[PDB]
C-alpha cells in the first residue's frame, strides 16, 4: 500500500526462487483495489503481476 | 454547517401555482422537473436576478 | 466427445516425456534475463514518449499557449482526423499523426471496456530565451463534453491590464477543477494523473480510435507562456504517457486489423 | 471446466432437454455452450421498485368513471365495471395472447364534498345478468331504489364526503371465462348510481362536485397462451 | 362485523391508506366496504400452468433467425439478436409502459444435418459496439475468421449436427438502459455467421438444410413505469 | 494533529467501507480546535468532513 520505502521490501523484478508461481491466476476480491489489496491478500509474490 | 447535506436539506420555498374553479378531473395544475437546480428569475431589462 | 469445442483441446501423444519442462527451471532468470515479465499491467507503467508540441506556432506577441489534449494518447497512423499532414500513396496529402505507438494504444482496441486513471509527464525541452519565468500548468476539463485536441493562444501583452485579466479568465487554470502548476526555470516537469470521473459510467469504449477529433472525458489543458522572439521557435513540450493504478481493461475480443508502414514525408 | 478455457470464459456441454417458459427443446445431442462468465455486482440494479411489476399488471387501478353532481341536478348513471376495466387500451395489450382470465374486480368510489352540500346517492351492483329478464335498467323511478338496496350497494353523500369500496366477486357458471370471444366481459354484472332526490347546497353555491370510480382486478389467474388476438 | 349484516355479506370500514400496485390513495376519512363474502373452492382453477405466465413473458423463446445451407453455397449472415428479440411485435406490447430493462439475452442455434453433409461454420458475437471503429462488418474474407475466433463463438457442422448455445451478457456502461429512446437495443452486440468454405455432400445430394436461431431474455429487471410508448 | 507523515495513515479520500457514515453529524466539543481534536474524538472517518 502507501508505505514508506516500499521498493526495498519487494523482490521487485525477478527470480526470487519461490516466485516461480507465474502459472497461478490472480484472484480479485469483489471490490478489491490495486493498492491496499491482493498484493497482500494473495501472497508475497503478487507484485510480479503488477499489483 | 459547511456540510453539503446540512445546507441542501433545508426546506426552502420555491414556487407557487393556483387551483382554479374551472379546473375539472384530469386537469394539470403544475408540472416540475426532479433535479437540484430549482431557481427563479426576475428580469428587468438590464438586470436579471436569480433567486436560488 | 470433445469434437466441436469452441476452444479446442484433445491432447495427442507428442514428442516429450516431460510435460512443460521450462516451468521446473526455477533459477532460469538468474542466468539469462535478470527479470521476468508476466503481466501487461506491470509493463504498462513504464512511461513512453508520445508527441511533442511547439508553443510558438499559434499566436503572436507575448501570449499564453494552451493545448486541449485527451487523457488517452492519440493513435499513430493515417487518421481521417489527424493533426498533421503526410504525403500518401497517390502523391497527394492526407491527415496523419506523427506520434508514437505506445503499449496503451496497442492493447486498448483489443478489449471491449476501459476504466482507470492515466498519468502524464510534460518535459519542456528545446531552447528558450533568457527572459522567461513562465509557469507550466495542467488542469482538467469536465466529464460531460469531450473536447478535441486543439491549440489556442491567449494574448497577455495588451495595453489594458483588465484586457489581460480577461484573457487569464478565459483559461481552465482559473477554475475550480484540479490544477497543477510548476515554474519552467526551476522544475519544468508536471507529472500529473487524470482520475476517472464519469456521469454514471462504468467504463467507456476501449475500441474508440478517433481521439484527436473527438477527445475523451479525461481531457487536460496544458498551458505555458511564450514570446514571439527568436530562440523560442525551438521551445517545445514533450508528452510522456503511462497508466494509473486503478486502471483495467475489459474482455478480450481479439486483436484488431493492423497495418505496417513507416512514416511518410510530412507535408 | 477443462479443455483449453481460461478464467474469463467457459465451454461446456449442456443437457439435451431445454425448457424456458412454455417452449421445450428435445435435442438429438448435447450442444456446446460458451459462457462469458459475467456476474454483475450489487449497486447495479434499482432496489425497492418491485411494487409495480409486469406480472401484477392487472392490479393497477385505472379511473373507469368520472361524474359531476351539480346542485339542482341528479346523478342517474349506469356503467359496467368489467367492460370498463378490460376495455382499456393498456390492459388489452397485456391480456393479449392468453385465453383464461378468472379475476375479481374490486372498485372504489371517491367523492370530495363539503359541509354545506347534502343529498345522497345509492350505487348498486347487479352480479350476473346473462339470462336475466328482470332487474330493469330504465329511466329514473324512486321505486327502483327499493329493489336496488338489496343488491351490493354503497351510500355516497357530499356532507361527510366518505365511503365507497366494493369487492365484486367472480360469479359465473364456468370457471376461467374466455378472453377471445366477443363480448366476453359485458354480461358479468353492472353498477347503477341512483340519486335519492337531487344535490343541494345550503349557502346557494352552484359549484359541481366530482364522483370518481376506480377499479382494479385483485386475484388474477391468467394462464393459457394462444395466438388469437384477445378482444 | 356487527350492525345489521348477515352471514352472506359484511359491511366494514377500511383504512384511510389504500395501496394497490403503484397507486396510493390517502383518503380523508375511512370509507365503507361491502363484501359479498365470496370464497371459491378448489377444483375451480387450473393447476400446473404456472410455467408460461405474464411476469416471465420475456423468457419465452422466439425464433429470431432461420437460414438454409445448400451444398455448394456458403453461409455468411449477420444479425443483431437484441434488435431481433426486442423488435418483435408481441414482446413490444409487454415492454410498453416501462422504461428500464437490463436483460441477459441467451440464444440457441439448432442445425439438423446428416452424416453425409460436411463443412463447418463459425458463429461469433461482438459484445458492445457503440464507439467501435474496428471489428469490421464487410464481405467475406477467410482472414476475418481469425479475429472472430477470439470473440464468443460456437462451431456448427452438419455431420454431427450438434451444438450451439451462448449466454450473451449485458455489457453496457450504464445500468438499466432506456426503452423509450430511439435505437435503444441496436448497439449492444451482434452475431455473424462466417462459413469456412462451403456446404458439401458426399453422395451428391443437393437438398438444403436449415439453421435456426432462437433467443430469449434470462434475468429481466423491468421496473419503472411511464406513459411514453416504448420503441 | 501535527504529526509526521499523516497522509499515509488516512483513508483520505474515499469509500473506506466503514466510511459510509456520511449521514452522521459531526459533534464539536465546546472549545474544540480543528487540528488536535474531533478527527480523533469522533472516529477514524471524521476526515471526510474536513477535519
Amino acid at each position: 500500500e502507501f508505505k514508506h520505502d516500499g521498493l526495498i521490501s519487494k523482490p521487485a523484478s525477478a527470480v526470487a526462487k519461490a516466485a516461480d508461481a507465474l502459472s497461478m491466476i490472480p484472484y480479485i476480491a469483489p471490490y478489491a483495489k490495486a493498492t491496499s489489496m491482493v498484493a497482500d491478500k494473495i501472497g508475497k509474490i503478487a507484485r510480479i503481476f503488477g499489483y | 454547517e459547511l456540510t453539503i447535506h446540512s445546507i441542501a436539506s433545508r426546506m426552502t420555498f420555491w414556487r407557487q401555482f393556483d387551483w382554479p374553479e374551472s379546473a375539472v378531473t384530469d386537469t394539470l395544475l403544475a408540472s416540475m422537473s426532479v433535479q437540484p437546480f430549482c431557481i427563479d428569475t426576475v428580469t428587468a431589462s438590464p438586470v436579471t436576478e436569480i433567486h436560488s | 466427445d470433445n469434437s466441436n469445442n469452441p476452444v479446442g483441446g484433445n491432447p495427442i501423444d507428442n514428442y516429450g516425456t516431460e510435460h512443460a519442462p521450462l516451468l521446473k527451471e526455477d533459477n532460469q532468470y538468474l542466468v539469462y534475463q535478470g527479470e521476468r515479465i508476466v503481466s501487461f499491467k506491470d509493463l504498462l507503467r513504464r512511461y513512453q514518449y508520445l508527441n511533442s508540441y511547439w508553443p510558438q506556432e499559434t499566436g503572436s506577441g507575448f501570449r499564453y499557449y494552451t493545448l486541449d489534449s485527451p487523457g488517452m494518447p492519440i493513435y499513430r497512423g493515417w487518421d481521417p482526423n489527424g493533426i498533421d499532414q503526410g504525403q500518401d500513396s497517390t502523391a497527394g496529402n492526407s491527415p496523419y499523426n506523427f506520434c508514437s505507438m505506445t503499449l496503451l494504444n496497442y492493447l486498448a482496441p483489443a478489449f471491449v471496456c476501459q476504466r482507470g486513471s492515466l498519468r502524464h509527464k510534460w518535459v519542456t525541452a528545446g531552447a528558450r530565451v533568457n527572459s522567461t519565468a513562465s509557469v507550466l500548468s495542467a488542469t482538467r476539463h469536465g466529464v460531460l463534453f469531450p473536447l478535441p485536441l486543439a491549440e489556442t493562444a491567449h494574448p497577455l501583452d495588451n495595453a489594458l491590464v483588465g484586457d489581460r485579466r480577461s484573457e487569464l479568465q478565459e483559461m481552465q487554470r482559473s477554475r475550480l477543477n484540479g490544477t497543477a502548476i510548476t515554474p519552467v526555470r526551476l522544475n519544468n516537469t508536471l507529472e500529473i494523473e487524470l482520475p476517472y470521473y464519469s456521469i454514471g459510467q462504468r467504463f467507456h469504449a476501449s475500441r474508440f480510435l478517433d481521439l484527436a477529433g473527438t477527445g475523451d472525458t479525461q481531457g487536460v489543458e496544458i498551458a505555458c507562456e511564450i514570446s514571439d522572439g527568436g530562440n523560442d521557435a525551438n521551445y517545445r513540450l514533450d508528452q510522456f504517457v503511462s497508466v494509473g493504478e486503478d486502471f483495467t481493461l475489459g474482455m478480450f475480443v481479439g486483436a484488431p486489423i493492423m497495418y505496417f508502414y513507416n512514416d511518410p514525408t510530412a507535408t | 471446466p477443462s479443455a483449453n478455457d481460461g478464467p474469463s470464459f467457459t465451454t461446456s456441454k449442456t443437457s439435451q432437454n431445454t425448457t424456458s417458459e412454455n417452449v421445450h427443446f428435445v435435442d438429438g445431442d448435447t450442444p456446446w455452450t460458451y459462457d462469458v462468465a459475467a456476474t454483475p455486482d450489487e449497486t447495479s440494479k434499482l432496489s425497492g421498485f418491485d411494487d409495480a411489476g409486469l406480472g401484477e399488471f392487472l392490479s393497477r387501478p385505472i379511473k373507469i368513471q368520472q361524474y359531476q353532481w351539480t346542485p339542482g341536478v341528479q346523478l342517474f348513471q349506469t356503467f359496467n365495471p368489467w367492460s370498463d376495466y378490460f376495455g382499456n387500451a393498456d390492459v388489452l395489450e397485456k391480456i393479449n395472447r392468453f385465453r383464461n382470465l378468472r379475476c375479481k374486480l374490486c372498485l372504489k368510489v371517491l367523492i370530495n364534498g363539503n359541509s354545506f352540500y347534502y343529498g345522497r346517492a345509492l350505487l348498486s351492483y347487479n352480479p350476473y345478468l346473462r339470462n336475466d329478464q328482470v332487474t330493469v335498467n330504465r329511466s329514473f323511478f324512486i321505486q327502483d331504489l327499493i329493489a336496488a338496496s338489496n343488491k351490493p350497494h354503497i351510500l355516497l353523500d357530499p356532507c361527510s364526503s366518505e365511503g365507497g369500496q366494493m369487492c365484486l366477486p367472480f360469479i359465473w357458471p364456468e370457471n376461467y371465462l374466455d378472453i377471445t370471444s366477443t363480448g366476453w366481459e359485458d354480461q358479468m354484472g353492472e353498477c347503477i348510481i341512483h340519486d335519492f332526490d337531487v344535490l343541494r347546497h345550503a349557502n346557494g353555491g352552484t359549484d359541481p362536485i366530482t364522483v370518481s370510480i376506480f377499479a382494479w382486478a385483485e386475484d388474477v389467474s391468467l394462464l393459457i397462451p394462444t395466438t388469437v388476438a384477445a378482444q
